[PDB]
């Protein structure tokens, strides 16, 4: 009849750890993935940066294969945990059948991993939501999102994280087909929603592109820079 | 499982009848484990 | 497939430990020509005849056992306990051993006193004053080694006598790309020699 | 590291790799000639036997046969020499922690009964033929355990190569309840006897042996005891 | 021969990267003699007792020993640590005896070990 | 009762029947015709064997040939998907219908058929977990799927080849000789040559026992078809 | 009052010495809808009354086949009751299996005692919601056996179960004294005749909401359901 | 004082990062009767007060000072069963260092591996921890070893130290007496004063315990030897 | 909703008991890194600083996991003690199947994934330990991470764990150099921060442990100052206040 | 009936393979790779078996991308040549006659160039020149005699045709066409099949 336990429906059929774990999700950075036509972009900011610290260490956005990509929000060690696990599935996969996993089974597997963690009161779920962006094996673009409770499912742009709400009212108003038509403007549109929450904008955005056939690229602050400079020359 | 075994479609009320036998199986988790230690919140309706 | 032979004697205040190298060979099958001698410390080594891959599995095993015990004690591992280490190892294998046969040589770190050993496939150790022989040819080594070997040698007279224990040992009048590689243990250095039979 | 191919955490003992990696490799070298390392064997004349108040043991020796199990109890080993070490020196630490927890001196029948269902468990495969023999409370006592887990208590006992002279002396000469110095002779003459075609002797006396006092750890020491070159390369270190 | 391909049915699924490089060929045939003997040491040895105390003293007696190893290994460490089982053997009888097990082959160094949420998972029956 | 039950070993001294070390242990092995039938998962030497066929990929899809007829050549894994006989029947037949049991879970899970590639792995997994013991399989898997007409050769011995020609049987070497071929056969072309090649084996037989027509195959890319 | 710290576990005992979550199981059961079993020296006859939330459902299924010579009836919870049927299922076949003969049905009820008496000592386990009515023929004749959560099993002449079957049960002691040399048809009819006292004056028996399985010398267990029940139900006289 | 369940449970940190199960633990320890270790130039000395302090009990049957090995002694203050099986564990360690490295075990290897048995039960929760803190004295590379091991697992190298009931007034008593040049025999003089300190009335060779750890290795006083010692 | 167990998310989505966990470390000495241009370095607050404790093991919080790494904890002693027990074991399992040493932030990664499983599994307490790691690999070079009882890792230039760890880490922050930061130079800085964060007592080199760790020949060196050489960093430090005074 | 060779030079390494999978109770055409690409600057050239060559070559090579997606940079040339040791070593001792023959080629930024020969039972040494396979004692003294460590491409090239050739005079046979590939700073690259 309440919370404090994993498995207990309370009177109104609510089972609500489940549901403090995705309040757990909403505190975390925000994470911003957009489905372009030929790119799929992924946008995390960097939220309270501390000057002696070696960004590396810390990204959120992570490549599961060389056509699988994702962004986390929520408690960073399970993300790291789930994140692993979903390495060697892909892996796993692709010594099962040969060929690369489809964007749909490595976000069906991490949903039925953090689904796992989701039964049994003697242990405890992950309080992370993930952003899966990459490329089918015949090419199309996709993007998946998954959260604490072990459910995915498959978005044209998407927010998660703190301010999620604001950034996914912007997508909407934003995401058509003529802010997609060539790579740059799916960066830019990324970039736009994140400056939707974050102050000083550029230096607290990480951008991580990732192109047809080609590997995930984490953009370097110069060129997000330059497209933040252009965004603000394209506002006249 | 059903077509392999025996070469033939699985009637309606046999499929619902596997899936009420997994969906039954809660409390008792110390018996099964990987058993589901809930009800499941989820009703069906199997039309074939 | 020839598994080696591996050979250390005592000086005064030195050790020295030797294993055939084969310069030129072209030959095929099995590994032949492999890595025998490892340092296990500053003034310990270890030599292992025999297999090729149970040689390397052996030493690996062996560096894993040696640095977690070297860590944990703070002190740097003395002969003796390498034996026993090493004994362990091949003792855990013994019902589908490791084909090895190892040979300790070094010095103590308190005293500098020489120690050499020779176990067998499954550990059973040999602690012997002077000298010691490991490997598929310790009838014709030990022989050689008994004739040659005189008490209370220096650095010098240790280096030539192991060199001409193992050259006159793996003879068979076919030193032809036989090689021998002798490190000579003291207190202050560690000196390496790869030679060959004057003949060729 | 966290290896992907471990579910379940490694266990210890023997390993049992390699089993049938050398059960191949062995049919193949023996089809070439070539030779892979063997076992180190221990086969010489160890033999024994109980005079008045105590135990004669003895053995051929260059090595040293007459393992130590107890201040009371000591063994003399044929056949595979690290499983007659190994053998000992396991019943050795466990017949230590049964009398530092009972505070008494240990029996001869404790370490026989030890040694046999270990030799038992390893069925045969654990090549140790031992000659134990102590003095506790109770007195004398001699055992034969063989390498299956078969033992024998016995007045006399002699194993190994000249086995059977020696027992063919022990025979002519044995008597119930000889002194220290006829016994030794008795043992060192059977060894002889099983060595022709130096001998070491372990005396354990019972009135050289306080089984009143409470036991305390005893102190161990240790065992096991031309042509011309060119030299290719040289490299000094440190 | 072994028959029993459940092979009626033979739908398992297994994991190939950590499946590692298993032989069903060789798997009915142990490497050696004493490899499952040294393998369920501890198990059969537990049986062989509980045998003699059921057939002496009656049900309870194995009842309560197995209830006692089951509590004892229970409050333990997580599978990807290594425990001492101090109460375990107090209770089994090991707490003075040193086996083999004891001392070749460390399960407390043990070369390899897998990922801590796997090993824990597979504990708790859930693969 | 519960405690045993609190215990959950089951081992056989906490049951009913046990007298020694073991005795009638509930049922002195007796049991019952299963616990559970099949729709879950759950000394005879006289196993039957198979007789030539082709197989080569092409511009308009996949062609597989027969020696005629009876007895059964050529698996009809499902409308998408074939597979050839070689070696036991009962191996290929049976691992084959695991195959295609495995092909609709797939299909009903992701909304996409199983890619060639895929198919031939999962088989060649699942007949290389019993490799040495005694498995006998000579398959041939042809199909089409987003990369376009697929053929590969899964064998019991851990073999996955990919190829656009492929050959097994009796009469194999004269039909992959007589296979002078090209990738732009026109259809008509294509089953000719399958036709003439199964015939350059027969042309020193005839109609019989593993004889008759060429029991010829296509595999279009909606699926495959009977041409005759 | 003084009760709320030893009924909410089936392994607490009360300080007056009661389990009180066998009780409570015990009510799970009386949450029904009623049941009757009745036995004459030939035939063992079960009846049950469906509920079908009255309109646009397929009635419950609540007289189960077991094997040949044995069939259940069942009242509480709908669980309990098909992992006791699979039970009961799995010992008929492994009886038919091992011994090539039919189980005995007083064995099979003791092996069903057992079985839901383990969940009463046990934790982390609750009692079984469901009670059966048994019906069977072997080589001892007809039978009737009442199966309770508590673990308990009664050797019936015929008894009622589940919701409002109190009056089922004083009308078969008033009238069990010619259940036995009753043939097959009123004898059915008797057992409907009691069903019909679990209802309502106005409510009547009708083809819709009556389930029938007969099991006796000749027959094997055969359940009458919705047409097939008219037969049984046609010379009923009104209450 | 049940701080909202802080207090039961060992597996539950309190809000500060506390333990207060562990540290309830450490109040067995300092309810025990008391016990003192002395780290001399030549030796080390352990000197506890016995329990069984009346006529009635055989004093060859049960002791407080324990031989791990030939050079390791064991004391204890807390309770006497949880040192039992702690005992028992730490020469079963000792032995298999012995049979895996032919040397006797270290005296700061066998206390790590004691203590980490000690924690591994400080962390599960269904279990206690142990309501003894040792005293382990050994003699290793010409050099004697003190150490401290308490319930939590946590260990500490002493030249003087004093458990068990009264042992901060112990330690204080220690820190003015004790100096490194200190020889053994002096050492035995002064625990004997620590323990006369803390003590519950006239201190006889029966109703205390020493042992000594020298060159020679770890060896309990015999109650004429003590005796001896307390005429002095 | 409530703090009793390491499983349960308090309805804001916070792990109460982690918090907890992470809360002891507070309590413990402070123990500082610091990354220079040649070489890392770790200063440690000796807490145990009693008359009659020994003198001990090459240093008390500093410990050595490779050739090439070292450790300084803070927290839990004995969950400590655990802790780099299992660091040992995992750098060498990895030597031990690649031939090659551990890369500094594999071993950080794979120590906090076992944390991590503790604040996951319910009951299991947590490890009151977070450790400060320092080594060099040849990918990136000189390393210093940071982790704490979550297993929650992070890279640093300069970080401090334990008592006073903010004002110590304000105090690095505003006098950390970054790219300009020399061996010396960081421990100029180690002791000044090292003075200002022990002010419940004067620092003297008896309270203080230093490890640096550098590469000298292609061998990584991991050295624990002497105590003659702190007292000379720490008279380095007390001129150098007096020189900034007057 | 399987060949191997690998030639490495003061920043290359080649490495040839031949292209038949014969399993003779089935008629294809060669086209047979026995070169696995492990990474971006590795190569696995494996013979033995049919069947449990490719599932330990693809096996191993998922375990190297696994390295690299998890870490970022990617395995050495050594450090996955004592992986696979491992790894061999482990499956030679669980699957009962398993003659798995490796030949793994690569390059480091960091360390050059490396070849390393790897016999049937998994003792792997790093070595300038090695082959597998039939006449490997012939080819192995033709690379001997006339192997030199600053040997160009292009003469690595006339070299493997050298041997290859005179393994057609001593032994008279088909020898297949060759899978010719190198690796140098810039990946591995296709060169011409020698074919004769």
């Amino acid at each position: 009849s309440y919370d404090r336990a994993i498995t207990v429906f309370s009177p109104d059929g609510h089972l609500f750890q489940v549901e403090y774990a995705q309040e757990a999700v909403k505190k975390g950075s925000t994470a911003v993935g957009v489905r372009g036509r030929d790119i799929v972009v992924l946008g995390v900011e960097k939220k309270s940066v501390a000057k002696l610290q070696d960004e590396r260490t810390v990204r959120k956005i992570c490549a599961l294969d060389d056509n699988v990509c994702m962004a986390f929000a929520g408690l960073t060690a399970d993300a790291r945990i789930v994140i692993n696990r979903a390495r060697v599935e892909c892996q796993s996969h692709r010594l099962t059948v040969e060929d690369p996993v489809t964007v749909e089974y490595i976000t069906r597997y991490i949903a039925s991993l953090k689904q796992r963690y989701t039964q049994s009161n003697g242990r405890r779920p992950f309080g992370i939501s993930a952003l899966i962006v990459g490329f089918d094996f015949d090419g199309t673009p996709r993007l998946y999102q998954t959260d604490p409770s072990g459910t995915y499912h498959a978005w044209k742009a998407n927010a998660i994280g703190r301010g999620a709400k604001s950034v996914r009212e912007f997508l909407e108003k934003n995401y058509t087909d003529e802010a997609i038509e060539t790579d740059d403007l799916t960066i830019k549109l990324v970039i736009k929603a994140l400056l939707e929450v974050v102050q000083s904008g550029g230096k607290n955005i990480e951008l991580a592109v990732m192109r047809r056939d080609q590997s995930l690229k984490i953009l370097n602050p110069e060129e997000i820079e330059k497209y933040v400079a252009e965004i603000e020359k394209e506002k006249e | 499982n059903h077509w392999f075994t025996y070469n033939e479609t699985m009637t309606v009320e046999s499929v619902t009848q596997a899936v009420s036998n997994l969906a039954l199986q809660f409390g008792e988790e110390d018996a099964d484990p990987g058993a589901m230690s809930r009800p499941f919140g989820v009703a069906l309706l199997f039309g074939g | 497939y020839n598994g080696g032979a591996v050979m250390a004697m005592k000086g005064k205040n030195c050790v020295a430990i030797a294993a055939d190298r084969r310069f030129g060979i072209q030959a095929q099958m099995v590994t032949t020509d492999f890595q025998k001698i490892f340092p296990m410390g500053d003034r310990l080594y270890i030599g292992l005849a025999g297999l090729a891959t149970d040689v390397q599995t052996v030493a690996q095993r062996l560096k894993f056992r040696l640095n977690l015990y070297e860590l944990k004690e703070g002190r740097q591992i003395k002969p003796y306990t390498l034996m026993s280490m090493v004994a362990n190892l091949l003792y855990e294998k013994r019902f589908g051993p490791y084909y090895t046969e190892p040979v300790i040589a070094g010095l103590d770190p308190k005293t500098f006193k020489p120690f050499i050993c020779s176990l067998d496939l499954i550990g059973c150790p040999m602690v012997t004053d002077d000298f010691v022989v490991s490997g598929t040819c310790a009838e014709q080594m030990y022989g050689m080694c008994e004739s040659l070997w005189e008490p209370n040698m220096d650095p010098d007279h240790l280096f030539e006598t192991i060199s001409q224990a193992m050259l006159n040992a793996v003879d068979r009048d076919a030193v032809s790309g036989m090689g021998v590689i002798v490190h000579i243990i003291e207190k202050d250095k560690i000196t390496t020699r790869t030679l060959k039979a004057r003949m060729d | 590291m966290a290896a992907v191919s471990v579910y379940a955490p490694p266990v210890g003992g023997f390993s049992f790799d390699n089993c049938r990696r050398n059960a191949v490799l062995e049919a193949d070298f023996a089809k070439r000639g070539y030779k892979l390392p063997k076992v180190r064997k221990t086969g010489t004349t160890i033999a024994g036997v109980v005079y008045k108040d105590g135990i004669v043991l003895g053995a051929d020796t260059n090595c040293s046969k007459i393992h130590f199990i107890s201040p009371n109890i000591y063994c003399c080993g044929a056949g595979t020499a690290a499983d007659t070490d190994m053998t000992t020196q396991l019943i050795s630490s466990n017949l230590e922690l049964h009398s530092l927890s009972t505070g008494r001196l240990p029996r001869v029948v404790t370490a026989n009964r030890m040694l046999k269902q270990m030799l038992f468990r390893y069925q045969g495969y654990i090549g140790a033929a031992l000659v134990l023999g102590g003095v506790d409370v109770t007195g004398p006592h001699l055992y034969s355990i063989y390498p299956h887990g078969s033992t024998d208590k016995l007045p006399y006992v002699t194993m190994g190569s000249g086995s059977l002279a020696a027992m063919a002396v022990f025979e002519d000469k044995f008597r119930p309840d000889m002194e220290e110095e006829e016994a030794k002779n008795l043992v060192s003459e059977a060894i002889a006897a099983g060595i022709f075609n130096n001998i070491d002797l372990c005396v354990i006396s019972k009135n050289k042996l306080d089984f009143l006092r409470p036991y305390t750890v005893p102190n161990k020491k240790g065992t096991r005891l031309t042509t011309a070159v060119l030299t290719e390369k040289i490299t000094p270190l440190e | 021969p072994v028959t029993e391909l459940s092979a009626s049915g033979p739908f398992e699924s297994h994991d190939l990267l950590r499946k590692g490089f298993s032989c069903v060929k060789n798997e009915l045939l142990p490497s050696h003699p004493l490899e499952l003997s040294e393998k369920n040491f501890q198990l059969n040895q537990d049986k062989m007792n509980f045998s003699t105390l059921r057939n002496i003293q009656g049900l309870f007696a194995p009842l309560k020993l197995q209830m006692e190893f089951k509590a004892v290994q229970q409050v333990q460490r997580l599978p990807f640590l290594s425990s001492s089982n101090l109460s375990l053997d107090v209770l089994r009888g090991n707490d003075e005896t040193i086996g083999f097990e004891d001392i070749l082959n460390d399960p407390s160094q043990s070369e390899v070990m897998g990922e801590p949420h796997l090993m824990v998972e597979y504990k708790l029956g859930l693969l | 009762m519960a405690l045993a039950s609190v215990l959950e070993r089951p081992l056989p001294v906490n049951q009913r029947g046990f007298f020694g070390l073991g005795g009638r242990a509930d049922l002195l092995d007796l049991g019952p015709g299963s616990l559970s039938d099949g729709l879950s998962l759950a000394p005879g030497i006289e196993m039957l064997h198979g007789t030539t066929t082709l197989a080569f990929k092409f511009r308009h899809g996949v062609i597989v040939a027969a020696d005629s007829r009876t007895v059964k050549k050529v698996i009809e894994i499902n409308p998408y998907l074939l597979g050839t006989m070689a070696g036991g029947a009962a191996d290929c037949s049976f691992w084959e219908r695991l195959l295609a049991r495995q092909c609709r879970i797939y299909e009903l899970r992701n909304k996409e058929r199983i890619s060639v590639a895929a198919a031939s792995k999962l088989l060649a997994n699942m007949v290389y977990q019993y490799k040495g013991m005694g498995l006998s399989m000579g398959t041939m898997i042809c199909g089409w799927d987003k990369r376009g007409p697929g053929l590969y050769y899964v064998d019991s011995e851990g073999n996955r080849i990919s190829g656009a020609t492929f050959s097994v049987g009796s009469g194999s070497v004269y039909a992959y000789g007589v296979m002078d071929r090209g990738y732009s056969y026109d259809l008509e072309v294509e089953q000719a040559y399958d036709l003439a090649r199964r015939a350059i084996y027969q042309a020193t037989y005839r109609d019989a026992y593993s004889g008759g027509a060429v029991n010829l195959y296509h595999v279009r890319e909606d699926g495959w078809i009977r041409v005759s | 009052m003084f009760r709320n710290q030893y009924d909410n576990d089936v392994t607490v005992w009360s300080p007056q010495g009661r389990i009180h979550q066998i009780e409570y199981a015990m009510e799970a059961v009386k949450q029904g809808s009623a049941t009757v079993g009745l036995k004459s020296k030939t035939h063992a006859v079960l009846v049950a009354l469906k509920r079908a939330q009255s309109e646009l459902a397929a009635h419950q299924k609540k007289i189960l086949h077991v094997d040949n010579h044995i069939g259940i009836s069942i009242a509480g919870l709908t669980a309990d009751a098909r992992l006791l049927c699979n039970f009961m299922r799995q010992e008929c076949l492994d009886s038919r299996f091992v011994f090539d003969r039919p189980l005995p049905v007083s064995r099979l009820v003791s092996l069903i005692g057992s079985k839901t008496q383990i969940p009463t000592q046990r934790y982390g386990r609750r009692p079984y919601g469901v009670g059966l009515l048994i019906a069977g023929y072997d080589d001892m004749g007809p039978h009737i056996f009442q199966t309770c959560p508590s673990a308990n099993y009664f050797d019936c002449r015929a008894m009622s179960i589940g919701a409002r079957s109190q009056s089922a049960r004083t009308y078969l002691e008033r009238h069990m004294s010619e259940f036995m040399e009753c043939n097959l048809n009123e004898l059915v009819k008797h057992g409907l005749r009691a069903l019909r006292e679990t209802l309502p004056a106005e409510q009547d028996l009708t083809t819709k909401n009556v389930s029938i399985g007969i099991v006796g010398k000749d027959l094997e267990f055969t359940i009458y359901d919705d047409d097939d029940v008219s037969p049984f139900l046609e010379g009923l006289e009104e209450r | 004082m049940a701080e909202r369940g802080y207090s039961f449970s060992l597996t539950t940190f309190s809000p500060s990062g506390k333990l207060v199960q562990i540290e309830y633990a450490l109040a067995a320890v300092a309810g025990g009767a008391p016990s003192v270790g002395i780290k001399a130039a030549n030796g080390v000395v352990l000197a506890t007060e016995k329990k069984q302090k009346s006529i009635l009990y055989d004093e060859r049957s049960v002791h407080k000072v324990e031989p791990i090995t030939k050079h390791i002694g064991l004391v204890y203050s807390g309770m006497g069963p949880d040192y039992r099986v702690l005992v028992h564990r730490a020469r079963k360690l000792a032995q298999q260092y012995y049979l895996v490295y032919q040397e006797p075990i270290p005296t700061a290897q066998l206390v790590q591996r004691v203590a980490s048995v000690m924690q591994e039960y400080t962390q599960s929760g269904g279990v206690r921890p142990f309501g003894v803190s040792l005293l382990i004295c050994g003699w290793n590379e010409g050099r004697p070893y003190l150490f401290q091991s308490d319930p939590s697992g946590a260990y500490f190298a002493w030249k003087a130290t004093a458990m068990g009931k009264n042992y901060v007034n112990g330690k204080t008593f220690l820190e003015k007496r004790y100096n490194e040049d200190l020889e053994l025999e002096d050492a035995i003089h002064t625990a004997i004063l620590t323990l006369k300190e803390s003590f519950e009335g006239q201190m006889t060779e029966d109703n205390i315990e020493v042992g000594i750890c020298n060159e020679a290795g770890f060896r309990r006083l015999t109650p004429t030897e003590v005796k001896d010692y307390l005429a002095a | 909703r409530y703090d009793s167990r390491t499983t349960i998310f308090s309805p804001e989505g916070r792990l109460y008991q982690v918090e907890y966990a992470m809360e002891a470390i507070g309590h413990a000495g402070t123990c500082l890194g610091i990354l220079a241009n040649d070489g890392v370095l770790l200063a440690a607050e000796r807490r145990n600083i009693h008359k009659l404790l020994d003198e001990v093991f090459f240093s008390e919080k500093i410990y050595k996991l490779n050739e090439d790494m070292a450790c300084s904890v803070a927290g839990i002693t004995s969950d400590a003690n655990v802790l780099t027990n299992e660091l040992r074991l995992i750098a060498q399992r990895y030597l031990l199947q690649y031939q090659e040493p551990i890369p500094c932030e594999q071993l950080v990664t794979a120590l906090c994934d076992i944390k991590q499983a503790y604040t996951q599994f319910g009951g299991k307490r947590p490890f009151g330990v977070s450790l400060l790691y320092i080594g060099w690999d040849k990918h990136y070079g000189f390393q210093l991470y940071q982790s704490d009882p979550s297993g929650n890792y992070g890279g640093w230039k300069a970080t401090c764990i334990g008592n006073n760890s903010a004002a110590a880490v304000s105090m690095l922050k505003q006098d950390y150099k970054e790219g300009e930061m020399t061996l010396k130079s960081a421990l100029a800085l180690a002791i000044k921060v090292l003075n200002k964060t022990m002010d419940v007592s004067k620092l003297s080199a008896e309270k203080v442990e230093i490890a640096t760790l550098t590469r000298e020949n292609g061998k990584t060196v991991i050295r624990v100052l002497k105590q003659k050489e702190v007292e000379q960093l720490i008279k380095k430090h007390e001129e150098e206040e007096a020189k900034a005074e007057r | 009936m399987e060949y191997l060779i690998g030639i490495q030079g003061p920043d290359y390494v080649l490495v040839a393979s031949d292209r038949v999978a014969a399993s003779n109770i089935v008629q294809m055409k060669d086209d047979h790779d026995k070169m696995f690409k492990m990474s971006e600057k590795i190569l696995l050239l494996c013979v033995g078996e049919a069947g449990d060559t490719v599932q330990f070559a693809e096996y191993i090579q998922k375990n190297v991308q696994l390295y690299k997606m998890r870490n970022g940079y990617e395995l050495s040339p050594t450090a996955a040549a004592n992986f696979t040791r491992r790894n061999l070593a482990d499956c030679l001792r669980s699957r009962t006659p398993y003659h798995v023959n490796l030949l793994l080629a690569g390059y480091d930024e960091h360390e050059g160039p490396a070849l390393y020969y790897m016999d049937y039972l998994a003792a792997l040494a790093k070595a300038p020149f090695a082959a597998h396979g039939y006449g490997a004692f012939l080819t192995l003294s033709i690379l001997d005699r006339y192997y030199t460590p600053t040997i160009s491409r292009e003469r690595a090239v006339e070299l493997l045709r050298k041997c290859l050739e005179e393994l057609q005079k001593r032994f008279i046979l088909n020898l297949p066409t060759f899978s010719v590939r190198i690796i140098d700073k810039n990946g591995i690259h296709d060169l011409d099949n020698i074919s004769f």
